[PDB]
């Protein structure tokens, strides 16, 4: 459940927030392939509630209505064509399982849903299913209002509606049995793992027992015996009742404090300073490596208002955000997840976005394709921040020096820092006021080594910055706080 | 960039009923009521999560009041059945995110408010 069941060498997975099967079956094919990405995390795939008011907001998608594979990303064959395609070049799919509820509780009966299937959520009525009402634990939550009151109650966190999203009786075998029917109908497609959403809602227990219906992999990709990857949503950032260590038993856990923290390092906030980045990790209270996934953003709190708040680095704050993406790269620490986003007309009220709800670039509610630029860059309001070459490089440096220890820590007891992996990596920020300046013991092999940040290798040739590494190990590094990107990265395969 | 149009409101006998409305010009995620009885703080009195409907209300008002969303516009409703002095005050809407409706936490914005005295 721990192992990311990418391809070996392959140590990352990025999320193609709302893009359409079809778009991600050929963004394998002509870039995560042959970039080495590992993987790519799905939006939902299974059939969701239409909201109009507002419309067709991104969040619809968290409230299902059935587990047919068919939603505004595409249908079932889609579905198949874009699993097979990533699999056969090296790309694993990692499926977003909505499983501790379905819809809100107030959504109209009809079927105002992604692929035309009546319910009734007034009574609790899905037979696309088929769950009835005794298949929620409307019967079990004990609170007045029916949702969650107190977060600090075991009982109704688990048991109560995650904010009227109805919630599914999960310790019912036949619940259990409809959720492992899904996702063993995705395993066996060709599916790699899944994120549990809001695992916080749901015990640790129930999710266990739902895991341990899974079938193993599909051994056209897989060797026998896999297990699915998991990782499990919950946000904890230190204090509260319910910790992330409660679920290390069915899988990883999404390391929440990870980016809060290092947004707000990076920003500079409140008295944080990179060079605090020396012990980043467990030495910062986080969770054993070995269970962690983690990330600078994700879909909810590149927002603003989700755990780490404002502090949370997003594509809108590009030079920033780069920087953190490549240090949690280059860093050892944790299974990476890189965000891949759209764009939306933000609308800042107080401090807070009231446009967050905006959904995915569309024509009348059909969602538009990614289109390409010679440049590599997307069209359409697609970021594309996997594509920025800063953090494609990065991907691959991390497959390169993977497996091998921090090392040759250096920093200038301010905004300076340096470290490097085992002999095959090296990395050089400079979040200072002032020019970086400074002769650093990389740990590499002597020799010319082209900085992946600024440029690429290509044959026997460099397009950007060249790092000369002497035969100690060492090497100048001179780089202007007025930079594009203020930090080098040079690695195994990127020497001349 | 949000405004709010707070209606309904004014007098009414004990006993009597009401029924107040929120009309925001944009859409938010939660959006709750608070009143400020004569000589007393600001208090909750119901808020709803408009991406599902769910609503939660403090128990001084629960079952007399009943709070809800319409289906098209990003207005909400404030059905206040069963009225008694009690109730009389300013009641004002407030636009918020927060998940965690029973805390009152996470207005970002808050209207001019309307009155409501509840007589006899
Ligand atoms: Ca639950
Ligand atoms: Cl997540």
């Amino acid at each position: 459940q721990y192992a990311p069941q990418t391809q070996s060498g392959r140590t990352s997975i990025v999320h193609l927030f709302e893009w359409r099967w079809v778009d991600i079956a050929l963004e394998c094919e002509r870039y995560l392939g042959p970039k080495g990405f590992g993987g790519v995390q799905v939006s939902p795939p299974n059939e969701n509630i239409v909201v109009t008011n507002p419309s067709r907001p991104w969040w619809e998608r968290y409230q299902p209505v059935s587990y047919k594979l068919c939603t505004r990303s595409g249908n079932e064959n889609e579905f198949r064509d874009m699993v097979t395609r990533c699999n056969n070049v090296g790309v694993r799919i990692y499926v977003d399982a909505v499983i501790n509820h379905m819809c809100g509780s107030g959504a109209a009966a009809g079927t105002g849903t992604t692929c035309g299937s009546y319910c009734n959520p007034g009574s609790r009525e899905f037979p696309a299913v088929p769950y009835s009402a005794w298949d929620f634990n409307d019967g079990k939550c004990k609170t007045a209002s029916g949702g969650i009151e107190s977060y600090n109650d075991p009982y109704q966190v688990r048991d109560c509606q995650l904010v009227g999203l109805l919630d599914l009786a999960l310790e019912k075998d036949y619940v259990r049995s409809m959720i492992a029917d899904y996702l063993n109908k995705l395993i066996d497609i060709g599916v790699a793992g899944f994120r549990i959403d809001a695992s916080k809602h749901m015990w640790p227990g129930d999710i266990k027992a739902v895991l341990d219906k899974l079938h193993n992999l599909n051994t056209n990709w897989f060797p026998a015996g896999s297990r699915p990857f998991i990782f499990q949503e919950v946000i904890d950032l230190g204090g509260e009742a319910i910790k992330s260590s409660e679920y290390f038993g069915n899988g990883r856990v999404t390391e929440f404090k990870y980016g809060a923290k290092l947004g707000t390092v990076v920003r500079k906030w409140s008295g944080e300073k990179m060079s605090y980045l020396k012990n980043w990790g467990e030495g910062w209270g986080f969770m054993p490596s070995d269970r962690a996934l983690v990330f600078v953003d994700n879909h909810d709190n590149q927002r603003g208002h989700g755990a780490g708040g404002s502090s949370i680095l997003t594509f809108w704050d590009a030079r920033l955000y780069k920087i953190a993406v490549g240090f949690m790269l280059a860093h050892p620490y944790g299974f990476t997840r890189v965000m891949s986003s759209y764009r939306w007309a933000r609308n800042f009220v107080n401090g807070e976005d009231v446009n967050d709800w905006i959904g995915p670039p569309n024509n009348n509610g059909v969602i538009k394709e990614v289109t390409i630029n010679a440049d590599t860059t997307c069209g359409n309001d697609w970021v594309c921040e996997h594509r920025w070459r800063e953090i494609r490089n990065m991907v691959w440096f991390r497959n390169v020096v993977d497996g091998q220890p921090f090392a040759n820590w250096w920093d200038n007891g301010s905004n300076q820092v340096a470290f490097g992996r085992g002999n095959r990596g090296f990395i050089v920020f400079n979040n200072d006021d002032w020019q970086l300046s400074s002769t650093l013991q990389t740990g590499l092999p002597g020799g010319t080594y082209c900085d992946v940040i600024s440029g690429d290798k290509v044959g026997n040739s460099c397009t950007g910055i060249k790092v000369y590494v002497s035969s100690d190990g060492t090497a100048q590094f001179s780089i202007s706080n007025s930079a594009e990107d203020p930090f080098i990265a040079i690695h195994a395969e990127s020497k001349l | 960039q949000v405004q709010l149009v707070e209606s309904g409101g004014g007098s009414v006998q004990a006993g009597g009923s009401l029924s107040l409305s929120c009309a925001a010009s944009t859409y938010t995620d939660t959006v709750g009521w608070f009143r400020q009885a004569p000589g007393k703080e600001r208090e909750g009195v119901a808020a709803i999560y408009r991406r599902t409907g769910y609503t939660y209300s403090a128990d001084s008002v629960k079952g007399r009041f009943t709070l809800s969303q319409d289906n098209n516009k990003n207005t909400v409703y404030l059905q206040m059945n069963s009225l008694k002095p009690e109730d009389t005050g300013i009641y004002y809407c407030a636009t918020g995110n927060s998940v965690r409706l029973a805390s009152w936490e996470g207005y970002f914005y808050w209207g001019q408010g309307t009155q409501v005295t509840v007589s006899s």
